[PDB]
RNA sequence: AAUUGAAGAGUUUGAUCAUGGCUCAGAUUGAACGCUGGCGGCAGGCCUAACACAUGCAAGUCGAACGGUAACAGGAAGAAGCUUGCUUCUUUGCUGACGAGUGGCGGACGGGUGAGUAAUGUCUGGGAAACUGCCUGAUGGAGGGGGAUAACUACUGGAAACGGUAGCUAAUACCGCAUAACGUCGCAAGACCAAAGAGGGGGACCUUCGGGCCUCUUGCCAUCGGAUGUGCCCAGAUGGGAUUAGCUAGUAGGUGGGGUAACGGCUCACCUAGGCGACGAUCCCUAGCUGGUCUGAGAGGAUGACCAGCCACACUGGAACUGAGACACGGUCCAGACUCCUACGGGAGGCAGCAGUGGGGAAUAUUGCACAAUGGGCGCAAGCCUGAUGCAGCCAUGCCGCGUGUAUGAAGAAGGCCUUCGGGUUGUAAAGUACUUUCAGCGGGGAGGAAGGGAGUAAAGUUAAUACCUUUGCUCAUUGACGUUACCCGCAGAAGAAGCACCGGCUAACUCCGUGCCAGCAGCCGCGGUAAUACGGAGGGUGCAAGCGUUAAUCGGAAUUACUGGG
RNA sequence: GGAAGAUCGUCGUCUCCGGUGAGGCGGCUGGACUUCAAAUCCAGUUGGGGCCGCCAGCGGUCCCGGGCAGGUUCGACUCCUGUGAUCUUCCGCCA
């Protein structure tokens, strides 16, 4: 079972995700994170830095 | 690469003077140094070990116009080379080109140091040189291209180098401006400011 | 000459396909196994002249209505088949609408089962074809009566097909193409097939793939089932890719195109003709060249209609696509892609014109390029994008005079003269209204005449205003040439009593707003431009003297080159008794000025005339 | 001269000192992922499925070994066209050459991969009982005969694959015979063992006028030396597990036979009962080893990617032949699984070669150019071959260098933020003025990688010989894939080019707004419950820079396996 | 791409429901109470669109809504017919 960062998210039923390591120290039993903008899950919206982290393209203007 | 901003946010954060520009003037004094390093630089703040000797590091390495990692290979070296890291890291530093062209006098800053040597119009032995880390040798003359003298800005700058005082290890007859370099310099004739050993031990985490 | 076959189910569609070519369209091993067509098949009929048509059999059923949408993009002709069994059916129409609102320029109705039926009703179902013909707007077509099956007629056929003309398009054209089948062939590569719109592509050619938004190499190429180094619109065009995309990430209704695309939009505007009227605010299917996607129609004035998008989809300017019922059954109307950016404000009086100035009036990019700039700066990355437009076919753009090409959005000459004009008003306008000022800067011109456009254009146009000679700027404050910072009463009335007080003695502000009752910083800044006249210099910030003790400080200077050799302090009550303060700050006030200059203990003097004659 | 080298921090408590974990600061990587991305150099680039493979190429060469003439170019008798000295046609291996065939040499090198291997390996150091093609030194021979056979011809089998029947022919192919000891055997006496020619030039002379003869080059056989390469033995060194303690019947020794290039239970007959093992036998798990790479003050720890040496393997499992060398990647044979064609008899194939495709995976490139250089095969040589190699393509994967301007510029503009509403900050920053043009773009010039090889010529050497051939001079013409090379010279315009992370402590860098233990952040200790420097946004700063972050891995710190260096 | 299927109100889920919806459970907001919670009683918990003036983390109007439409019926979340979003299963992709 991997953590979900950042404010929401598209993630539902059978969705292929890829994992990196890191722990929570909240929820024990959790090893891991899911990165954000790889594969189908999707970089968070709304968001301008830290946008490196979360994986959300830089806006226009 | 190079910095490409403004210079004297940079010469007013360790609140001294770092000759970045200089040209008509030497220090600009008009400009607030102390009074204004950031929206909250008016506020004095306590300097933790770790933070004056990487302040003193940050210094020297822009007084210098020194990107860090190959600032970091100059340490590598220094300490790799016979004698004292610190005196013989600043000493190899100096070597740089661009220095050299600002201690024969003839430049604005070490920015238009790095422009002038950029732009093809210094010559080394008879040859020709782009790069502004090249280490001069010892007792080697240095000239300017023919054809890139009657430039404005290199008499411009010569009057302010007469109006510096100049070095005492090289030797610039400047009537062609082209000067020779003789030695590497010790740690005792020049600067009285840096403390290098700051950076040595720095660097020895 | 892409012939794509049509009509009802049975109706000999494939057949005849075999007949002239020898090709059996089916493929999937289920049409095999129920005897149909359910997915799009490709045949091709290579000549010994050197040119092959291509052949395009769609279904007939409207459960794979969707599939057919897909394949009658780019056709050159269309051939519906009507076999004499009931002749004309209500599905032979729905093709027939859909070919129409596709804008296919001809057709050719072949008659089948002619032995099926005797020959009455061979020329029974000529007069309702004839007639059914005339509904859908195709006038001219070339009938024909033939059995398949003896090939009795399929001779008569074939010349015809060759007689086609090939319609051309424009030869600078961004390479757009629609991708149809990702399918990977063991040996080299991914191969994606797909109708080329326009534009030629070689095997060089690095393209855009979206929704995997990733740039491809071009491995190799088949024009027609046949290897070249280049491909040519008109053909469907077998297209083998390298990159990082693979053929499951694939889905039908990508694109491949040479330069990389605006964000899709949802909304956008499109002629609208249909068989049906609409109704304002509506569900509908619409279909894109092999593009399935849900939107709802808007009716904006007269045969102008709004699609909105519930799922973004990439449009360029001129492209037909068909609008169907949203729970399908009907084909009722067709759409064109008019305009892709339509902001708010529709439906208000003024702008509808304007909107049968961009479609009605022009069939041409060079007529669309004015009709944009009336409306306003053109952004060429979304003229480009809506013209499908090559760089030899932008540049043309420039060739034409009177083009205000700054670092992206072109402008008309006529609107660049009105902005002008927009410009110097509002610049009177300020000058008006501060003229104790020198002028307003630049950047801050451009905010206060036209914050909401693009900044190079407006600027580069004041630069042009600036060559003119209209606008005559100095020290970068750009001021009317006719300005002389002359000033208002409202400061000369202060400045009389201001006066002898300045004259017998100078002193510091905060003093001098105390001598007369004004406020300080009022009064700081009304001396402040009293010395932008020339009346009172300030050696230092807050303190400003007359101009006849500033002379006699270059008085005291003047002996000290001369006498000393040095500038020092010390001199400054052995001379004439004047304080160290005071010597210091007209010091620091000719070292701006350049009378001295300070290095170390003594001051130099490279620029100043305080030098005498001997 | 070859070293010069060792740092700490946070967190247990109300506070303290100890013990002891965890976490951080460093360096590193064949890395991947996110955001961003101008250029150049030099490197590197399937770590997973030793999983399956479309297509193309990766081993040929010698007519100076031979019979020949398939293809081409000459020449020849002739055809004899007509343009009467240009052209038309058969015949002609006779010359240059050369398909197919026999023969020689190569294919056992070069290239790939790490599945197996805990020793049959590898490294270090010794040794006796060996063999070694082409290379090199010496000593000598190289005489004299035959029978075939492929190619070819006539027939025939079969779709193909590849054969079969009959007849003919050559060789530096093969077999006799003669000869031969410093060679083999044997104490000795004695007995026994081999060969092959071809090419270039040539005065006299032979001339079945084919050729013999002279001279040179090169080839062949024998024995002993050298180099080289390889086989074999031995001692030590080289993982973890005792929650594996017994193991071994050809295995421990002998005598004799056999076998090998050679010692050897290598193998067999008979005899004896040995032999290995708490200094870890046997069994199990994992594993290619080494020079070295990383790290560390060091001692150690991890590791074995690139480069070089050695070993093993070539679809899986076996076997042998030819050979100096194989139990053989692109050889043979049988079996097996999997793919393919077929006329249903039968065949065919093996990318862990270079590309490339499918799959697996977080992930790793071009179905390119040249033999110009180095090297290799064959050849007298020219040459031909060469996915070795040289280069190019792609990728910020790494290391390094450069640029994105320089100088001046204050009523310190506007906008943004903040305010104590007086102002501060962004900020010389921008604007303006005066300059440059690096790189990129456009156009010209322009090295070096090229040694030799070929033709001619002169001398010397050789020889019967002013010839051939060899050597060394001299003259000529020429050999570049990269390549639109490096580098240089002109043109125009600052013109085409800066991000990413962080700002509570550790740790460099703080203020306002939104939210209100919600949304979220978190390497650790922690934040958030209506005044959040910790969340989200902004403004400001800081650190790095064509990169910046995160994740994974190792050492360090960790004297936290303590030999140095603990209890 | 085809075929078969599941789900998608009004804050979430379940039971339903031809009288214009009901009921349970939970969640959230507000009140009593505190530093904020938990607990114990109370009160509440429709959204989205088009058109028009700011973009204001808005202001009016009109409409539609059990995924999106239609038909039935006097009246549909419920009956019926199409189709979409995500998604399960089988089949096939061959320039
Ligand atoms: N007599 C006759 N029958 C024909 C002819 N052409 C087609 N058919 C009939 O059509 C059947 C095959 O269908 P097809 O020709 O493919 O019709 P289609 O319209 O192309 N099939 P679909 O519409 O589903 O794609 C045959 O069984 C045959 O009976 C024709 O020329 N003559
Ligand atoms: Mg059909
Ligand atoms: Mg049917
Ligand atoms: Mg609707
Ligand atoms: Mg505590
Ligand atoms: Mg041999
Ligand atoms: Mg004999
Ligand atoms: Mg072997
Ligand atoms: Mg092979
Ligand atoms: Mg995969
Ligand atoms: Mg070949
Ligand atoms: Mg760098
Ligand atoms: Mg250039
Ligand atoms: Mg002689
Ligand atoms: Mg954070
Ligand atoms: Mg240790
Ligand atoms: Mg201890």
């Amino acid at each position: 079972t991997s953590y979900i960062g950042g404010e929401g998210h598209n993630l539902q039923e059978h969705s292929v995700i890829l994992i990196r390591g890191g722990r929570v120290k909240d929820l024990p039993g959790v090893r891991y994170h899911t990165v954000r903008g790889a594969l189908d899950c999707s970089g968070v919206k709304d968001r301008k830095q830290a946008r490196s982290k979360y994986g959300v393209k830089r806006p226009k203007a | 690469a190079r910095y490409l901003g403004p210079k004297l946010k940079l010469s007013r954060r360790e609140g001294t003077d770092l000759f970045l520009k200089s040209g008509v003037r030497a220090i600009d004094t008009k400009c607030k140094i102390e009074q204004a390093p950031g929206q909250h630089g008016a506020r004095k703040p306590r300097l933790s070990d770790y933070g004056v000797q990487l302040r003193e590091k940050q210094k020297v390495r822009r007084i210098y116009g020194v990107l860090e990692r190959q600032f970091r290979n100059y340490y590598k070296e220094a300490a790799r080379l016979k004698g004292n890291t610190g005196e013989n890291l600043l000493a190899l530093l100096e070597g740089r080109l661009d220095n050299v062209v600002y201690r024969m006098g003839f430049g604005a800053t070490r920015a238009e140091a790095r422009q002038l040597v950029s732009h093809k119009a210094i010559m080394v032995n008879g040859r020709v040189v782009n790069i502004a880390s090249y280490q001069v040798s010892p007792n080697d003359v240095v000239s300017i291209r023919e054809k890139a003298k009657k430039q404005s800005r290199v008499k411009a700058a010569l009057e302010l180098a007469e109006q510096r005082e100049k070095p005492t290890w090289l030797e610039v007859d400047a009537g062609k401006m082209e000067g020779t370099f003789k030695r590497k310099p010790e740690r005792s004739d020049l600067s009285a400011d840096i403390n290098e050993h700051l950076i040595v031990e720095l660097y020895s985490k | 000459m892409i012939i794509a076959t049509a009509g009802h189910v049975d109706h000999g569609k494939t057949t005849l396909l075999q007949a002239i070519t020898g090709v059996n369209a089916d493929r999937l091993p289920e049409e095999k196994k129920r005897g149909m067509t359910i997915d799009l098949g490709y045949a091709y009929w290579p000549q010994p002249d050197g040119r092959v048509p291509g052949f395009i059999d769609v279904p007939g059923h409207e459960k794979f209505l969707s599939n057919m949408l897909a394949g009658v993009g780019g056709i050159d002709h269309a051939l519906l088949v009507v076999a004499c069994d009931d002749g004309v059916m209500a599905q032979t129409r729905e093709h027939l609408a859909i070919l129409q609102l596709t804008g296919n320029p001809m057709l050719t109705v072949a008659l089948t089962k002619a032995d099926r039926v005797d020959e009455a009703r061979v020329d029974e179902v000529e007069r309702q074809v004839k007639e059914v013909l005339r509904e859908y707007g195709f006038a001219e077509a070339k009938l024909f009566i033939t059995a398949a099956t003896e090939g009795r007629g399929m001779d008569a056929l074939r010349e015809h097909l060759l007689q086609l003309p090939e319609r051309e398009h424009a030869s600078q054209h961004s390479f757009r193409l629609a991708i149809d089948r990702a399918f990977t062939v063991k040996g080299a590569g991914l191969v994606v097939t797909g109708t080329a719109l326009s534009g030629e592509v070689k095997v060089g050619d690095s393209l855009w793939l979206t929704g995997v938004n990733k740039p491809m190499r071009v491995r190799a190429l088949h024009a027609q089932n046949q290897p070249t180094e280049t491909a040519n619109a008109g053909q469907r065009i077998a297209l083998n890719i390298a990159g990082d995309a693979e053929k499951e990430q694939i889905n039908r209704g990508d694109w491949l195109l040479a330069d990389v695309p605006p964000e899709p939009f949802t909304r956008v505007i499109v002629e609208l003709q249909t068989h049906t009227p609409l109704t304002q605010w509506q569900p509908l299917h619409i279909h894109h060249a092999a593009s399935h996607v849900t939107g709802r129609v808007s009716l904006l004035e007269d045969n102008l209609a709004e699609l909105v998008f519930d799922t973004p989809l990439w449009l360029a300017d001129n492209d037909r696509l068909v609008l169907r019922d949203i729970s399908a059954r009907n084909t009722l109307a067709g759409a064109r892609v008019v305009m892709l950016n339509p902001p708010r404000r529709g439906k208000r009086k003024p702008e509808y014109l304007q909107w049968l100035a961009s479609l009605a009036r022009a069939q041409s990019d060079a007529d669309a390029l004015s009709v944009h700039l009336e409306r306003g700066a053109v952004n060429l990355a979304d003229f480009a994008w809506a013209r499908q437009l090559n760089g030899e076919g932008m540049r043309e753009l420039l060739q034409q005079p009177g083009y205000i090409q700054a670092g992206y959005s072109l402008l008309n000459a006529p609107v660049a003269a009105r902005w002008q004009r927009k410009i110097l008003d509002t610049l009177a306008t300020y000058h008006e209204q501060h003229r104790d000022e020198p002028g307003p800067g630049r950047e801050r011109l451009r905010r206060m005449a036209l914050p909401m456009e693009d900044e190079a254009l407006v600027l580069l146009l004041i630069e042009k205003m600036r060559e003119s000679g209209d606008i005559h700027s100095h020290h970068g404050w750009l001021h009317l040439p006719d300005h002389k910072a002359g000033f208002s009463e409202e400061q000369q009335a202060i400045w009389q009593k201001a006066e002898p007080l300045f004259g017998d003695e100078p002193w510091w502000v905060r003093d001098l707003a105390k001598e007369t009752g004004t406020d300080e910083q009022a009064m700081r800044l009304t001396l402040r431009q009293a010395a932008q006249q020339g009346i009172i210099t300030a050696i230092v910030k807050d303190r400003y003297y007359r101009n006849d003790r500033i002379v006699e400080f270059a008085n005291m200077i003047r002996d000290l080159d001369q006498e000393c050799g040095s500038t020092c302090a010390a001199d400054f009550r052995d001379r004439l008794g004047v304080g160290r303060k005071l010597a210091i700050q007209i010091l620091e006030y000719f070292d701006r000025i350049g009378f001295t200059r300070r290095r170390g203990n003594d001051h130099l003097l490279r620029d100043a005339l305080l030098f005498p004659e001997k």
